[PDB]
RNA sequence: GGUGAAAUUCUUGGAUUUAUUGAAGACUAACUACUGCGAAAGCAUUUGCCAAGGACGUUUUC
């Protein structure tokens, strides 16, 4: 389970940057062959992807997944399994 | 003083049909398509050409006279999306505007066990 | 490859298809409501039950808004949405079972209220059936979620959808094109493909669709293969 | 939550989104006391109490969220031990 | 002595169950006075001592 | 049909959609879950049959 962009090499990114460059620079010849963009350029720039109410990252404790009891009590009727039947 | 006759109704992402048929599901009176209102392909996802095709739809059914019209709407349902397309709403409501009666509401969406 | 198909010279390139028109209680010509009570019913988690005890009037304030009756029973653990006598909207209906969902999975109130308006469009992703194992489940979830946040939050930057990653649910609230791209991305994930191999597909794809000329030819041959 | 329940009321009728119970105890319950269930979850709070002598019924007005048709008759309804009183309270002094 | 006219919001199953229900509350009984009422709103045990069902119309309920 | 736009394919012989019948393989939608079970693999339709366990207590030809 590759989890650190094992197929997004370094020179297929490096590839990607010029590819990149040459659509930003508006080539003719390349056309015919605070800030969220600030945030992103550092997102890719660093590896951010790697590891070391209008959205849900505006939240607090959006990174971590909340777990809960698997037996919690309540109101909702449960319905007794077909083994406990037969034990009693 | 009233004609039901089941309107199916197909909201997908990439187009949408209005299918007129009689209760028993035999016998169609009409249908239409998001492609048939709207020569462009992206354009059949369009609103606009579901509602043109929604009103041709009810001007088939008001001349064979169904007065109020079921719907079921269905997705695209399977190992894809279930949320029905901008386009299902927007005949609905285009239905809604040409005059005939609501009936029964439900989601025939199909939805698999698993795989 | 459209074969044997006609012209349509009714269709207009000035008239904005995407544009959304409002409904009103005077828009349906019946002047009747509709003949046959038509309801939706969800069940919720159980952990979501306090949550849903400390906000159903509010909601039902929302519904109130839009002539639809809500109930919310604890004993089978179920909400259901009903059509009423006063409703005059045939869609409202499914944009209030489409809230019933999105409440159920855990999507919070403030951002569920605004599935009821018309432009938005709420896409529920299973995620629970790709993989068997639990390791690699927790695993391939929190490759979505990442360090932070941070690529979760490329992946609104992405689409502009509130995404919400909750057991074996990933919530979606946007555009419908937005989406489908998050939905790609998820189950691209849980396929074992990394989420940043879609995001930074997505931004080439983004760039290409500023520049015109590029988005009139394929994006194919600029774009990385993947 | 309470530390102790008693099985107060049985299930008779739904009527007007309350329950009705007759009761099982031999003592009478203050008015808004919370009901539980036996694994003590507040299901609503005591509405209306009424019956003969022999036979004393209650009415609990439920709480949001509960239904009345979702209960089925012979299903149990508790409360605290506190929120009892005997029934020579309320009869004449002699 | 009073002589009372009681509305039914639905019509009952069968008419003998306000009859029966009649003669069930006759006796001792547990009452607590309406908000209407000057007096506090206390649990009183108050007796009816007799009872009649003079009349009852399902279709008028 | 699908795409960002596309494109390959299917057909006025009926593509697509809807309704029914027959056959085949697969799965058990919501509740549902990194707090349950299992050594791992993995595991929720009903009904039976079979074998074995986990935690607790009493202990052991220990």
């Amino acid at each position: 389970e590759d989890d650190y962009g094992e197929l997004i090499t370094d020179e297929v990114e490096n590839g990607i940057n010029q590819v990149l460059d040459a659509i930003k620079n508006n080539k003719t010849d390349k056309l015919l062959d605070v800030n969220e963009e600030n945030f992103l350029e550092e997102f890719v720039n660093q590896q951010a992807w790697i590891p070391k109410y209008n959205f849900r990252y505006e939240d607090p404790n959006a990174a971590e997944i909340i777990s809960y009891a698997r037996s919690q009590a309540t109101l909702r009727r449960s319905d007794d399994s077909s083994r406990r039947r037969k034990r009693e | 003083s009233q004609v039901f006759g089941v309107a199916r109704i197909y909201a997908s992402f990439n187009d949408t049909f209005v299918h007129v048929t009689d209760l028993s599901g035999k016998e169609t009176i009409a249908r239409v398509t998001g492609g048939m209102k709207v020569k462009a392909d992206r354009d059949e996802s369009s609103p606009y050409a579901a509602m043109l095709a929604a009103q041709d739809v009810a001007a088939k059914c008001k001349e064979v006279g169904i007065t109020a019209v079921h719907v079921k709407i269905r997705a695209t349902g399977g190992t894809r999306t279930k949320t029905p397309g901008p386009g299902g709403q927007a005949a609905l409501r285009a239905l809604a505007r040409s005059g005939l009666r609501i009936g029964r509401i439900e989601d025939v969406t199909p939805v698999p066990s698993d795989s | 490859v459209s074969t044997h198909n006609r012209d349509k010279p009714w269709d207009t390139d000035d008239i904005d298809k995407w544009k959304i028109e409002e409904f009103k209680e005077e828009d349906n010509a019946s002047g009747q409501p509709f003949a046959e009570e038509s309801s939706f019913m969800t069940l919720f988690p159980k952990y979501r039950e306090s949550y849903l005890k400390t906000i159903w009037n509010d909601v039902t304030r929302a519904l109130d808004k839009h002539n639809i009756a809500c109930v919310l029973d604890l004993v089978e653990g179920s909400m259901t949405v009903k059509t009423t006598r006063k409703t005059y909207d045939p869609a409202i209906i499914l944009k209030a079972r489409d809230l019933i969902k999105l409440l159920a999975r855990s999507v919070p109130f403030p951002q569920a209220v605004k599935i009821l308006q018309d432009d938005m469009a709420c896409d529920v992703i299973k995620i629970g059936n790709f993989v068997t194992n639990k390791e690699r489940f927790v695993k391939r979830r929190q490759r979505l979620v990442g360090p932070n946040g941070n690529t979760l939050k490329a992946l609104e930057l992405l689409t502009k959808c509130y995404i919400l990653v909750q057991g074996n649910t990933v919530s979606a609230m946007g555009p419908f094109k937005g989406l489908k791209e998050v939905r790609r991305v998820v189950e691209d994930c849980m396929k074992n493909i990394h989420p940043i191999y879609h995001i930074k597909e997505l931004m080439i794809k983004r760039e290409l669709a500023k520049r015109p000329e590029l988005a009139n030819e394929d994006w194919s041959r600029f774009l990385p293969m993947f | 939550p309470p530390d102790t329940v008693l099985e107060m009321g049985a299930f008779l009728h739904p009527c007007e989104g309350d329950i009705v119970c007759r009761s099982i105890n031999t003592k009478i319950p203050y008015f808004n006391a919370p009901i539980y269930l036996e694994n003590k979850t507040q299901v609503g709070k005591v509405d209306e109490i009424l019956g003969p002598l022999n036979e004393v019924f209650f009415t609990i007005k439920c709480g949001d969220g509960v239904q009345a048709t979702s209960f089925k008759e012979g299903d149990k309804f508790y409360i605290a031990a506190d929120k009892l009183l005997p029934i020579e309270r309320f009869l004449p002094k002699p | 002595e009073y002589v009372c006219i009681v509305r039914l919001h639905d019509a009952l199953k069968d008419e003998k169950d306000l009859g029966r229900s009649l003669e069930n509350l006759t006796g001792a009984l547990f009452q607590r006075p309406p908000l209407i009422s000057a007096v506090k709103r206390q649990l009183r045990v108050r007796t009816i001592y007799e009872s009649n069902l003079i009349e009852f119309d399902n279709k008028r309920n």
